[PDB]
């Protein structure tokens, strides 16, 4: 919207920046038993056939 | 009579030898089964590691 001034826009901006930083953090620090899942494009294979 | 008794004693000794061979076979079978158990455990562990 256009009712908010630049001084009012910097607050929304830094909030968005903090949210993006949190997104990066949770994307890079989540791991299951020592192996990460959101850092590489590789695929996982599960032996389900004996 | 001498031929007869020689044949009889030979047959008795042969039966004893056959029993001994059966015992040898049983021992070897036991060893083979003991190896088979470890082979199956390796099979299961490989399936887990796959």
């Amino acid at each position: 919207t256009g009712t908010n001034s630049d001084s009012d826009l910097d607050s929304i901006q830094d909030e968005i920046k903090s949210r993006l930083d949190e997104i990066d953090r949770v994307s890079g620090q989540t791991q299951f038993n020592g192996v990460n899942v959101l850092a590489k494009d590789g695929s996982m294979k599960i032996q389900v056939g004996a | 009579a001498n031929r007869f008794t020689s044949n009889i004693k030979g047959l008795t000794q042969a039966a004893r030898n056959a029993n001994d061979g059966i015992s040898v076979a049983q021992t070897t079978e036991g060893a083979l089964s003991e190896i088979n158990n470890n082979l199956q455990r390796i099979r299961e562990l490989t399936v887990q590691a796959s």
